């Protein structure tokens, strides 16, 4: 069988995960304590199954710092996790990627690779990882890295696929988040085979406009994240012959080095509190996808190019829809594809449309979309964060934090160069 | 096309830069220039997995038949990804040297390998390959059943009927569709005879499909 | 990171120290035989930071002057703290920094290093420590420098965070202050991560200027002090989303640059508007420092009470736009508001706030005339060579203070450009 592991790393990717698996189980008809009562068994590449009928997760939850994880072996999914899977330290990162990678990380490295370990002895056919992890905290930063680079050493041929948090300027986030992110992205780079960023000024302002929470919490933004994720793993979750599966899809998407930061737009995103919803169809969550404010990460596609573009349509979707959808598209907007590349759009659809979380935000859909886009308006989200970076950097602020947690200056130059690569390898593809 | 940028590409085959390896194979493909064939071929043999995914496809969309012995032996590499592109490339290619080696690639571990390589056999169209994809409509994967059952349809052969009028009983709504689309494409009288008995016989789908099929014949 | 570990050094140190904890014991609900006696189940959920389990104190009490002993435990909470954590001595150093840091100082550190051992083993994770001591004097001074190099040896990887007050002639006459409080600053300089700068300058001028009291006792700023460390440890005490390395590392942008300008408001209740632009008024700081005359490097805001937590995050970010010039621009989202629910006692609604400005510049310029004055007579200078210590000393404290002055300069004219 072709099985998945997650790994959450740090409060965002730990918090992310519950909103994940808490979708997973009412998506496969799991209750918390992993029983199944209710006939496709697709979903056991992402849990295990006891003799007795015990559906488990083959997710590990890792921080260095008990908090969070504390909340999930005391909360409503306790019974559902193995107690081996959740991984805590005493204490954190203190958003100082050098004690997530170094000094603090160092300590927890071994473990959490031993139950990885034992989670992959029980598979029969290891496809690969899904880390889920902040940019800005020091272990969503320092200690992803770190596993990523023992991960390759390990396993080397098998798929690594993540899920980050890309900082938003707000008055709690650290002052740090931009080098955090920037020293993380750098030694992750040869190590992941695609990275999912989400924006949380994005999905903040989605939850604002189409939720319409002016407040919104971690659990408003999570249950949403949760949503994009399960479509982009919904094909190995679930059988259908419309599916498109990891190798086709990564291949397609992320053909090439460095270059694999798709920007996901996810449609429709309805309250549930609106009294009428005229259901949508497979045209307008199309059109949707090409609107900049349903984007999970901020930036302007219509100003960058394309290189790839794949279209993971869930619900009552028939393929002359899409293809009808497709063609609209082709007409009316500014979808230019970069000289050198096949210009197609890859399209797989899931039948089962997405599940209601109960007391959630949003409103029941007969069709969904998450369309992913290997695009060079990317760079756009590159730019702001390494700028952001450069301020700072310019003065050297807050560097000492970092060298007197085992981590040398020259790291964050070195870092910098290869963003500054990065931004450039975006540049020249799209010229 | 420019011949200038062909040239160029070529030499950027053999750069350090594994991103320029892989853009450099890629943009080859979309050229599709004979010159391109031999330096893609040693791409093949690429460290870096990326790079020979991309000389695979780019072999495909030139489809030059020097490209064939090479991309088998690329249905033998430890990344599904390069035996994807080489399955893939093979069936562009149209050259019946690869039915056997791609009858091999309908039981790999990876389904996208398996999808790919049916719809690539049915692309080449040669008879060898009924057998194996007749029991390709029994694979876990409905995916991998609907490439089958479309394969079957694209070649031709009535060895495939009986075995396409038990895929119209099969769980998925859409390889139901394609074993019936399949069955039009066979035609004959053999057809007719199989819709006479399902149409007095059959229950839903099944029936519904063998009452349309006299409707026109 | 919960437990925190409390020491307070000399007159100013234990009597400073005394009304933090009578004012947090208060705010927690604990009476003077340490005893809870509260309602709010939010006053025992961070309660293990400053206290052990009926709640004792996690403080260390220290002096040369035996006398500090019996004036602590006759006070108002007196009765709490744990009779083993009193490290007393024989004979008052006398103003004298290398009594406390060299002789009569380094004899009694080693017993006092016992207590802070004890008190750090019943932690279930050690944050960090936090003095309260006067730069002015000797024992808090010299000791308490001493004492903070000494547990820097031990605790390499903990936090030390200082309350430490600044001398002034308007509070005290004693001509020495100065080469204590030079000879302390080049201590501070290289082993703490956090020092808010607690100016008797300024708590004279507050109570002169605002509050109207134009003759101050030391309980009249000690109110003032109990009330700003009251609300700058208000989010380790109170539920938030924190710790001491977190804060810090928010704060300190440099290594040297870790001194801190304090403040407090109010000084009938106030709107969240009326809040920020008076915590934001020179007026209000407990630092001597206009500033006007510098750059905030960054900034954390301490609210408390029942308000909107739109109208303070519209409030900080107005504050910031009609006054970009004081506020450094090549430091990303460098103001940090924070709201706590509980208020303090007596009030409905207040603000603390802790910045880290480019004037506090002034402070040490005040401080190092002062030195200069003296040290190039050599007045008094056999009071301290005579302890053991070298004049190079006093050479190396003063070229350390300027330069922090020049250090401080150069960010403040710093530019993104
Ligand atoms: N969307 C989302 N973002 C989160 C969540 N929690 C934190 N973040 C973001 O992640 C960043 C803070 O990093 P954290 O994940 O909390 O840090 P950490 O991995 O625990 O690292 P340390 O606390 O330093 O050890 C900020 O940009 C937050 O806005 C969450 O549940 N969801
Ligand atoms: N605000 C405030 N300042 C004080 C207090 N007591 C003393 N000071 C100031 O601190 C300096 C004197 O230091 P002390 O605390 O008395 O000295 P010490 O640390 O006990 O050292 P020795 O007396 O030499 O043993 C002067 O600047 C005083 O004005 C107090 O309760 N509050
Ligand atoms: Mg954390
Ligand atoms: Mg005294």
């Amino acid at each position: 069988m072709r099985e998945c592991i997650s790994i959450h790393v740090g409060q965002a990717g730990v918090q992310i995960g519950n909103a994940c698996w808490e979708l997973y189980c009412l998506e496969h008809g799991i209750q918390p304590d992993g029983q199944m009562p209710s006939g496709d068994d697709s979903f056991n590449t992402f849990f295990s199954e006891t003799g007795a009928g015990k559906h488990v997760p083959r997710a590990v939850f890792v921080d260095l710092e008990p908090t969070v994880i504390d909340e999930v072996r005391t909360g409503t999914y306790r019974q559902l996790f193995h107690p081996e899977q959740l991984i805590t330290g005493k204490e954190d990162a203190a958003n100082n990627y050098a004690r997530g990678h170094y000094t603090i990380g160092k300590e927890i490295i071994d473990l959490v690779l031993d139950r990885i370990r034992k989670l992959a002895d029980q598979c029969t056919g290891l496809q690969g990882f899904l880390v889920f992890h902040s940019f800005g905290g020091g272990t969503g930063s320092g200690f992803t890295s770190l596993l990523m680079e023992r991960l390759s050493v390990d396993y080397g041929k098998k798929s690594k696929l993540e899920f980050s948090i890309y900082p938003a300027p707000q008055v709690s986030t650290a002052v740090v988040e931009p080098y955090n992110s920037i020293l993380t992205t750098h030694t992750t780079l040869e190590h992941s085979d695609c990275a999912f960023m989400v924006d949380n000024e994005a999905i903040y302002d989605i939850c604002r406009r189409n939720l319409d929470i002016e407040r919104p919490t971690y659990t408003n933004l999570n249950r949403l994240i949760s949503q994009i994720v399960s479509s982009i793993t919904a094909s190995l979750r679930f059988d259908g012959a419309l599916n498109v599966d990891l190798t086709e899809f990564q291949t397609n998407l992320v053909p090439y080095p460095r270059i694999h930061f798709p920007l996901a737009t996810y449609a429709p995103v309805i309250s549930a509190e609106k009294a009428y919803h005229e259901q949508l169809s497979v045209a307008e969550i199309t059109n949707a996808c090409f609107e900049p404010a349903n984007q999970m990460v901020k930036c302007d596609p219509r100003h960058g190019k394309y290189m790839a573009c794949c279209l993971l349509y869930r619900g009552d979707v028939v393929p002359k829809d899409v293809n009808a959808a497709i063609a609209t598209i082709k007409t009316k907007r500014s979808i230019q594809f970069v000289d050198w590349c096949p210009t197609g759009f890859k399209v797989g659809i899931n039948y089962q449309p997405p599940t209601v979380v109960p007391g959630g935000d949003l409103a029941k859909v007969q069709r969904a979309v998450c369309m992913l886009s290997n695009t060079t308006a990317i760079a756009e989200a590159w730019a702001r964060l390494d700028h952001k970076f450069d301020l700072m950097y310019a003065k050297r602020a807050f560097v000492h934090w970092y060298v007197g947690e085992g981590m040398e200056e020259g790291e964050f130059s070195e870092a910098r160069e290869d963003m500054a690569a990065l931004e450039k390898d975006y540049e020249e593809v799209g010229v | 096309t420019d011949p200038e940028k062909v040239e160029m590409y070529i030499k950027n085959l053999q750069d350090d830069s594994t991103l320029v390896r892989s853009i450099a194979a890629a943009a080859l493909g979309k050229i599709g220039d004979e010159r391109a064939v031999e330096p893609l071929i040693k791409a093949l043999k690429d460290e870096d997995s990326r790079v020979r995914a991309q000389a695979a496809g780019a072999l495909g969309q030139i489809g030059d038949e020097r490209a064939v012995e090479p991309l088998i032996k690329a249905l033998k590499d430890e990344d599904p990804s390069v035996r994807y592109r080489a399955a893939e490339a093979l069936g562009k290619i149209g050259d019946e040297r690869a039915v056997e080696p791609l009858i091999k690639a309908l039981k790999d571990e990876d389904t996208t390998v398996r999808r790919i390589a049916a719809t690539a056999l049915g692309k080449i169209g040669d008879e060898r390959a009924v057998e194996p994809l007749i029991k390709a409509l029994k694979d876990e994967d409905a995916a991998v059943r609907l490439t089958a059952a479309r394969a079957l349809g694209e070649i031709g052969d009535e060895r495939a009927v009986e075995p396409l009028i038990k895929a119209l009983k099969d769980e998925d709504a859409y390889v139901r569709r394609a074993a019936a689309q399949a069955l039009g494409k066979i035609g004959g009288e053999r057809v007719r005879a199989a819709m006479e008995k399902l149409a007095e016989t059959g229950t839903g789908f099944a029936r519904k499909v063998a009452v349309n099929y006299l409707e026109t014949h | 990171m919960r437990e925190i570990v409390h020491i307070q050094a000399g007159q100013c140190g234990n009597q400073i120290g005394a009304k933090f904890w009578e004012v947090i014991s208060d705010e927690h609900g604990i009476d003077p035989t340490g005893s809870y006696h509260g309602d709010s189940d939010l006053q025992l959920e961070r309660i293990n930071v400053y206290y052990n389990e009926k709640y004792v104190p996690r403080a260390i009490l220290v002096d040369l002057e035996p006398g500090t002993m019996d004036s602590v435990r006759s006070g108002p909470f007196g009765q709490i703290f744990r009779p083993d954590n009193f490290v007393f001595g024989q004979s008052g150093a006398g103003n004298n920094w290398a009594k406390g840091h060299y002789t009569e100082g380094a004899e009694l550190v080693d017993s006092v290093l016992d207590v802070v051992r004890k008190e750090s083993e019943s932690c279930d994770c050690l944050q960090g420590f936090q003095l309260t001591h006067s730069l002015g004097g000797g024992t808090g001074s010299g000791m308490g420098t001493l004492l903070i190099s000494k547990i820097r040896e031990e605790y390499p990887d903990r936090i030390m965070n200082t309350f430490s007050v600044m001398p002034s002639p308007k509070v005290s006459d004693t001509v020495v202050e100065p080469y204590n409080a030079t000879l302390s600053v080049h201590q501070l300089v290289e082993n703490t991560d956090e020092t808010y700068c607690i100016d008797n300058e300024a708590l004279y001028d507050i109570c002169f200027r605002t509050l109207k009291l134009t003759t101050p006792t030391y309980g009249d700023l000690n109110h003032l002090v109990s009330a700003t460390m009251s609300g700058v440890t208000t989010c380790l005490r109170f539920p938030g989303q924190a710790d001491l390395r977190k804060l810090a590392v928010n704060m300190v942008p440099f290594p040297r640059l870790h001194f801190f300008m304090p403040g407090f408001a109010p000084l009938r209740a106030l709107t969240v508007p009326e809040l920020t632009q008076q915590m934001f008024d020179s007026k209000n700081m407990m630092a001597a420092c206009d500033p006007r005359h510098g750059r905030y490097l960054t900034v954390a805001a301490i609210f408390r009470g029942r308000m909107s937590m739109k109208e303070v995050d519209e409030q900080m970010l107005n504050v910031q736009n009609k006054n970009s010039s004081y506020f450094v621009e090549w430091i990303p989202n460098n103001v940090k508001t924070a709201v706590c629910d509980i208020p303090p006692r007596g009030l409905k609604m207040s603000a603390t706030f802790i910045g880290n400005s480019t004037a506090i510049q002034e402070l040490f310029k005040r401080i190092s005339e002062q030195f200069t004055a003296m040290f190039r007579r050599k007045a008094f200078l056999h009071w301290y060579t005579g302890e053991g210590m070298d004049e190079m000393e006093f050479t190396e404290a003063e070229s350390n203070m300027n330069d922090l002055v020049s250090e401080y300069q150069q960010y403040q004219d710093a530019t993104a450009d």
